[PDB]
């Protein structure tokens, strides 16, 4: 019974803030990591590169 | 007896770092007796009214009750009344402790004027803390009386207030189970003990054995030995090269002139000498003494000259570059005579300094503070009197000074030795075995190039009614700094193209430095952009932020010279179009320069030095606009030169130079942050104040 | 990193021997040796232990756990010191019975808790009945009660339990058997069965002063009368009037402290019943008659000379000793409770005790011993008695009187007098070792008529709700004003105190205030009433 | 380093082999190996021990732990030594009767613990009816209460449960059966049921002194005279007027020290019925009457060739045990008692015993045990008796008697006399070994008047509240002061010792002092008086 207390603790706990806007920014980047590097390389020898909007897509230059 | 000697053992045990080495060196000496009322013949000669002494608590006071007590004076020895209940007895322990650490303050720190300045920010950090139970840790009433903050002049006033202080904190930590109490009571206390009582302390006895001059040449003569097969196998060719490293090279006038022969000189003959920006002080000199012997045109052909005139000074070449030795920066000939000079000097320092023979080993070097920032030079010495400095500029300065590389040659010394008046810099470095170096017979060191260095910490120290900055460092392999660097860019760009909304990876704000003020400049980027952004109008930014990313232009922050990055020199192709200033723009490859180390004989700070270049890459945007295929300025426009032939005389002296300058100088006092400045342009150039409107309005 | 701590107690050795004490940093607590000089402002007691117990103490509550509080919140606030022993001291109350034969007595009751001399540890009270007629034509029992020489009586009293020690009790209730005269046990109080689900706090009922006493007739079919007694039984008890409460120690289990969850649980393993022993072994028993003259006892850990393990204990001067377990106190560095010096206390020792006391007086050359107090060296098992010293004391240790001379002071405060009496405000000590009022009048010539002429007929003052004392003269009276023959008559006011007083009539069945030995207490004339 | 100690015991094994001892260092508590010189001016005794035993004595408390004092400390103190097996010994001590018949016969009576001859690990009692008539009316105890032939009277006693051991008994309390002459089992006790959950420590009793002794007769409803007893059973008691008390050994639980949290907690699977066997067949056992004249028990370890493991213990000579035993000392290396030299003591010996004993002073050529004292070697199952040598002796080794010259030197100190009485001050141990005296006056021509000239009289010295005997002549002279027919004749007085004295009336119903040993106790003239 005192082992699993720990392992639900550290789970909802979370220590400190990140902040209101720099979890987005750590979210997307975590995301691309898991698509093999290679890629990316490839994705920008070819030009355009992606850029991350933060409001309604709908509406972009 | 046999567990009394054992036992007074276990407690000189404890003492953190062998304090008894530097006790020794002052001639201290160790007695275990019985019955110190009834003392010894060391001790006795001082029976008198100081009979009455003040424990940890400031209860009793009697010569024969208390067991430990110092000589207090002139190679002063402790005695410690030797019994065998000190293991266990902490009550009876901490009194041994506490005169211990009490001698160490007064006798020695104090010959070496530390504390200064570092404890006494602690002081005032104590009685300004929340809550009031510290103080009354520490101090008794004379300092619990004072109405304001404590000043140098009053710790180097009382003095024995605060050796009893400090002696307080040292017992504390010392004892094992009071740690804990220290640490709840006194936080930054505990922290002050924590960091002195494990490093820099070895490095403090070091500068006690440093004022005896035999102990001085001990060392010094221990390191020749180690030299000797190297020094008895120097070439002819490698002290001859030693030689001219040490002296720079002055030009001779008699080849340069021999090297002219042409209608140029008789043209020189008859020119304006003392009007020309480019030239410097020191070179009109040079100028001058031609002159003697011997706005158009003429000031283009002294360009080439002043890339002639230079002196032959290896080490200065060395920083400028920041190490890239194919520089096409100078004359081809020139360019060879230098890079052989130092690939041969590089073969020279083949020795390394590991041995088996000696540990850490501490060197000192005197610099000038003009070198690394003529901007914080300009105010770093107090107005008033020279030999106190400004804690308030100070402090900028320490805040984010954290490590350095050094490209060129360092040459260091040995011993610590008088500077000179412009020399307030005292650098202690730390060497490891791998590093590679050579050996002066003149009492120098010469050190391979393309080291890297951590600051460890910055403080003020006092020596001979003067002051200094005391700056230690360990040597270490330079890629773990220039990992750094990079870890660094990608913090600052991925910041960037968010809050502009550009493409994920661009490589915008790249800056390759390579120099000894390297961390103060990377973390200025993170103070510039910030009052960059908030001053100007947020649409401006994106649109001319999206002009620069249409191209490979990048910022490039640096500290080397200018026409030695690699942008500036290759676009303009002429080895005299060179041109070196606190900032530059590039049309050709839209980028901006940033050359953090030079000082603006006009600008204020850092960034307005970058809003000026910002104009100039801004103003040619506004002309791009107009038309896509002509490349052309806003100026040349009909409808702005002759703004410039009115108003263009109604600012400062430096905007009259010219049409491209004189935009730029406008824009940033039109958005200057002192709301005076912008109504100051206003009453007088009303006539720009609304062309620039116009500008901007194309969205 | 040792950090020894060989009694595993969680305070380590260094700490436990020299003192230490917990302060609250803003919210955390921590152990940290004594200093003087920035504990002393804050207001903490220093505290000292045995670095080799698990309990200095003894009882079972470990040195660590109880200063810190994680420990059951019931134990009194003066016992968290670690050299006071928390244990149980549990004595009967009874308060009122009522007599019938197998015309009804009902009397009310009071009792004191009691100890009498080479005394021992077991504990016993003692009740006295109020020998006063509550009705005027109830004289002699044998008639209110039809009892015949072959006749037999049921009684019928209520009780309630009071705990006065140091610790809780939580399941079990203590077997206590009564008993009249010298050694005629008349009853054993049967031990109720899963009933005792309450607690008993220290200065607490049970059941409170809100509920029904427990009848002490079960008022079931276990025995129609278990208390029987026969005539001449009832002799004795007329004589005497007195009873004594005999009880054991057979307390319940312990309510021990549990340190990973904070529970606090009752074990079945630990029962008081193993425990006590070893306090009685081990400590110095000090009784204390300050408060409310009521005997309370407390027990402090002391060293024994002849046991090694016993010889750790911190040393224990007597005068620290009032001070942490009574509230003593230095307003000017002088001993004293609340404003009474020490110097108005005896000092009385066992046989044993004062031999071992007259040895640590000589070694340092006094013979007053309120000097040389904080001198005296307390070894294992003394015995030590501090009583008022204004008081009389009878044989049993309880407070029966006092010199004549303190009772006038008493009363040299007239809040205000009339023809319908008194409404004093007296110290709420004395009134109780006063047994009652004779009223007289006086002839303007020197004669003397005392109302209240029979011994039986005293118990004319009453307490008002605000804690005046009001003295109603028509009680025992006519039911008719206060009549005067002349205004120059003095009025005298007597009052007879427990020692003189009479309990039964005479042998020829004397009833005047005449043989009691009466001590002047008030005369104003008629002018002043 | 590891430091070898097999028996895991703590002590290691070098230590407990040469010697060791336990100092306490200011606060902390250490052992140490014996230094000579440095230990031996503090006062600390120097211990030996067995290497290869938990308990040396084999009782239930470890080398180690006793020494240290980490034990129940109830332990009485000379249990301390580690050497002496401490364990309980419980008999029963009877204080007085009550009869009647199935005109109550009420006598108070007297106890004391016995021992007789080849005697066994078990103890008994021997109980002494008084016989001085309290009633003058109570001629011839048949008739006192109207005893028939045909009828059977009802016996109820008080008694109290003594321990004299070393150990605590904890629930329980041993089952122990009367009998009247040599095999007349009257009855049982029964062993009540979780009743008797107070202790019993050494030297205290059950109940304590301050309590109402345990009614032997239930008084309850389980037989209505559970101790019958037929005619001649009360003839045969009549002529005997002794009992005596039997009691087995079964007693509780033990309790045992534990380390984690230094608490005494009674075990409930160790049972005193399966240790008490083991010591009692490992150690010799010595029998005292030094105190006061009681039989008091010790039980020392000692070597048995024959056994291994038992050579391990360290060879115990006598002189030694006597001294850690009892509290022998030498002030000038001459063993002495309280000043009583050990010359005056006897030894007596079992068969066995004695066989062991003449070899050893055949081995050594001497003939005095009371010089090579130190010299005798002790082996197991050796039983050893020693009383004072001075007094007389029965079968069930009771003190009875003593000679003469030893009794009139006890009462050369007349601290006053007068025609009222005396006030004497005797030695408190010799007058327990006196039944009465008989007084008697002399004409100054040799006439011999006995002023109680009743046998049962003689009881008429009583003892006053300050220790200071007094006799009391007036309780048989009929309330008149002693009269003297010249103030020349000299008055003597007369004591008889138990031995000498009668219990019963004669062949003739004599109740004249005729035929008893008197010896002369005292002689002056009436003017002197």
């Amino acid at each position: 019974q005192e082992e699993h207390l720990k392992e639900i603790m550290k789970h909802i706990v979370k220590i400190e803030v990140k902040g209101e806007e720099a979890v987005k920014k750590e979210a997307a980047e975590k995301l691309l990591e898991k698509v093999p590097s290679d890629v990316l390389e490839m994705y920008k020898a070819i030009g355009g590169k992606i850029y991350i909007v933060d409001g309604d897509i709908t509406k972009h230059i | 007896e046999a567990v009394k000697k054992e036992a007074a053992e276990k407690l000189l045990e404890k003492v953190p770092s062998d304090v008894l080495e530097m006790y020794k060196a002052i001639g201290g000496k160790i007695y275990i007796v019985d019955g110190d009322i009834t003392k010894h013949i060391s001790l006795e000669a001082l029976s008198e009214d100081k009979k009455k002494i003040k424990d940890i608590y400031g209860k009793d006071a009697l010569l024969h009750e208390h067991y430990v007590y110092a000589k207090e004076g002139y190679e002063p020895v402790l005695v410690i009344q030797s019994s065998e209940d000190y293991v266990e007895n902490t009550e009876k322990a901490l009194n041994v402790y506490y005169e211990i650490g009490k001698i160490l303050s007064r006798d020695i720190l104090s010959k070496i004027n530390q504390p200064y300045q570092k404890f006494l920010d602690v002081l005032n950090t104590i009685k300004n803390a929340s809550d009031s139970d510290g103080q009354d840790l520490l101090f008794t009433n004379q300092l619990k009386e004072h109405p304001t903050d404590f000043s140098v002049e009053f710790l180097e006033q009382n003095s024995n207030e605060v050796q009893e202080v400090f002696a307080k904190a040292f017992a504390y930590y010392i004892e094992p189970q009071h740690r804990d109490v220290l640490q709840l009571y006194a936080p930054e206390a505990f922290n002050y003990m924590d960091k002195f009582n494990e490093q820099e302390i070895n490095l403090s006895l070091e500068e006690l054995k440093d004022q005896r001059m035999l102990a001085r040449y001990e060392k010094w003569e221990k390191i020749k030995q180690h030299y000797q097969h190297w020094s008895d196998s120097l070439s002819e060719e490698g002290r001859g090269l030693l030689k001219k490293l040490q002296i720079p090279i002055e030009p001779k006038k008699d080849d340069i002139i021999h090297s002219l022969s042409q209608e140029e000189k008789e043209l020189l003959k008859r020119i304006q000498i003392d009007s020309s920006d480019f030239l410097s002080t020191e070179e009109k000199e040079f100028l001058k003494k031609l002159q003697i012997d011997i706005s158009e045109k003429e000031k283009e052909f002294l360009k080439k000259l002043k890339l002639d005139i230079q002196p032959y000074d290896i080490n200065q070449r060395l920083q400028d570059t920041g190490g890239l030795i194919d520089s096409p920066s100078i004359n081809l000939d020139v360019r060879k005579q230098y890079k052989r000079d130092i690939q041969n000097i590089d073969a020279l320092l083949h020795q390394s300094i590991g041995s088996t023979l000696y540990n850490k080993i501490y060197l000192y070097e005197n610099m000038n503070i003009n070198n690394l920032t003529a901007t914080l030079g300009a105010d770093l010495v107090d107005s008033t009197d020279n030999t106190k400095i400004n804690r308030g500029i100070f402090n900028e300065f320490k805040k984010n000074f954290k490590y350095s590389i050094s490209s060129n040659y360092m040459i260091v010394d040995i011993n610590e030795r008088p500077a000179l008046d412009n020399e307030r810099l005292k650098w202690r470095i730390q060497l490891s075995p791998d590093t590679r170096a050579g050996y002066l017979e003149n009492g120098k060191l010469i050190l391979q190039r393309n080291i890297g260095l951590e600051i460890k910490d910055v403080q003020i120290i006092k020596q001979s009614e003067k002051e200094y900055i005391r700056i230690d460092a360990k040597v270490v392999p330079k890629s773990k700094i220039d990992t750094k660097i990079q870890e660094a860019q990608l913090n600052i760009n991925q910041e960037w193209n968010k809050a502009l909304g550009l493409p994920k990876y661009t490589k915008l704000i790249t800056f390759n430095v390579h120099n000894r003020y390297a961390s103060n400049i990377v973390e200025s980027a993170y103070l510039i952009l910030n009052e960059w952004k908030n001053n100007i109008q947020s649409d401006l930014i994106k649109k001319v932020t999206n002009y620069l990313v249409d191209g490979n232009g990048r910022f490039v922050f640096t500290d080397i010279t200018l026409p030695n990055i690699a942008e500036q020199y290759t676009h303009q192709d002429e080895i005299y179009e060179q041109v070196h200033s606190k900032g530059l723009y590039v049309p050709e490859s839209r980028s901006i320069l940033l050359h953090g180390p030079s000082k603006g004989v006009e600008l204020r700070n850092d960034s307005e030095g970058f809003i000026h270049e910002f104009g100039h890459a801004v103003d040619d945007y506004a002309g791009y606009l107009l038309d896509k295929n002509q490349s052309d300025l806003v100026t040349n426009s009909k409808k702005f030169i002759d703004i410039f032939k009115e108003e263009g005389s109604n600012l400062t002296s430096y905007g009259r130079t010219n049409e491209a300058e004189f935009f730029a100088e406008a824009f940033r006092l039109m958005h200057s942050t002192d709301h005076a400045e912008r109504l100051k342009v206003q009453k007088n150039a009303p006539k720009t104040f609304q062309f620039i409107n116009d500008q901007i309005k194309f969205i | 990193p040792t950090v020894p701590d060989r009694d595993n107690d969680g305070i380590p050795d260094s700490l436990e021997v020299e003192g230490y004490t917990v302060d609250v940093k803003n919210k955390r607590t921590f152990l940290s040796p004594w200093i003087s000089n920035i504990h002393e402002k804050k207001g903490l007691t220093k505290y000292k232990s045995s670095p080799e117990k698990w309990s200095t103490a003894s009882d079972p509550y470990s040195d660590f756990e109880k200063v810190t509080g994680r420990i059951d919140k019931n134990v009194s606030p003066e016992a968290r010191h670690p050299l006071v022993a928390a244990y149980p001291i549990v004595h009967v109350d009874m308060e009122n019975i009522i007599l019938s034969k197998n015309r009804t007595i009902s009397k009310n009751t009071s009792t004191s808790r009691t100890h009498t001399s080479g005394f021992s540890n077991s504990n016993s009270s003692t009740v006295a009945i109020d020998h006063s007629l509550s009705l005027a034509g109830e004289r002699t029992w044998a008639e209110t009660m039809g009892l015949n020489t072959a006749d037999t009586a049921r009684l019928n009293a209520n009780i309630r339990y009071v705990n006065t020690g140091t610790a809780p009790i939580y399941n079990v209730l203590p077997t206590t058997s009564l008993v009249l005269g010298k050694n005629q046990t008349l009853a054993t109080i049967k031990a109720k069965e899963n009933q005792l689900s309450q607690i008993l706090a220290p200065n607490n009922y049970y059941p409170s002063k809100n509920l029904a006493p427990i009848a002490l007739n079960a008022q079931d079919d276990f025995s129609s009368t278990p208390i029987t007694m026969n005539y001449n039984q009832f002799l004795e008890l007329e004589k005497t009037k007195q009873l004594r409460l005999d009880t054991d120690q057979v307390y319940g289990n312990i309510a021990t402290y549990n340190f990973e969850n904070g529970r606090v649980r009752v074990d079945t393993g630990s029962n008081w019943s193993e425990v006590l022993p070893q306090i009685q072994e081990t400590t110095a028993r000090i009784i204390f008659n300050g408060k409310d003259l009521n005997l309370v006892e407390r027990r402090i850990a002391a060293v024994n000379p002849s046991d090694p393990l016993e010889t750790t204990k911190p040393d224990m001067t007597l005068k620290e000793a009032l001070k942490i377990a009574f509230g003593f106190n230095e307003p000017n560095g002088n001993l004293q409770y609340q404003g009474k010096d020490i110097t108005e206390f005896d000092f009385n020792f066992d046989q044993q005790t004062s031999q071992n006391i007259k040895n640590q007086l000589a070694e340092l050359n006094a013979t007053n011993i309120y000097t040389v107090l904080d001198k005296i060296k307390l070894n294992a098992k003394m015995n030590i008695l501090i009583r008022d010293k204004r008081f009389h004391y009878d044989r049993n240790n309880i407070a029966v009187g006092a010199d004549e001379s303190v009772v006038k002071e008493a009363h040299r405060e007239v809040i205000n007098s009339s023809t319908e009496g008194l409404l004093l405000n007296i110290d709420k000590d004395i009134r109780k070792i006063l047994s009652g009022y004779i009223v007289e009048i006086e002839d303007t010539e020197g004669l003397k008529e005392v109302i209240n002429d029979r011994y039986d007929m005293l118990n004319i003052s009453s307490l008002r709700q605000d804690g005046k004392t009001f003295i109603d003269f028509k009680k025992y009276n006519d039911k008719l004003p206060l009549y005067i023959s002349n205004p120059n008559y003095k009025v005298n006011v007597y009052a007879v105190t427990k020692e003189n007083t009479i309990i039964n009539p005479s042998e020829n069945g004397d009833t005047s205030t005449n043989g009691i030995k009466k001590i002047l207490i008030f005369s104003k004339k008629g002018y002043e009433i």
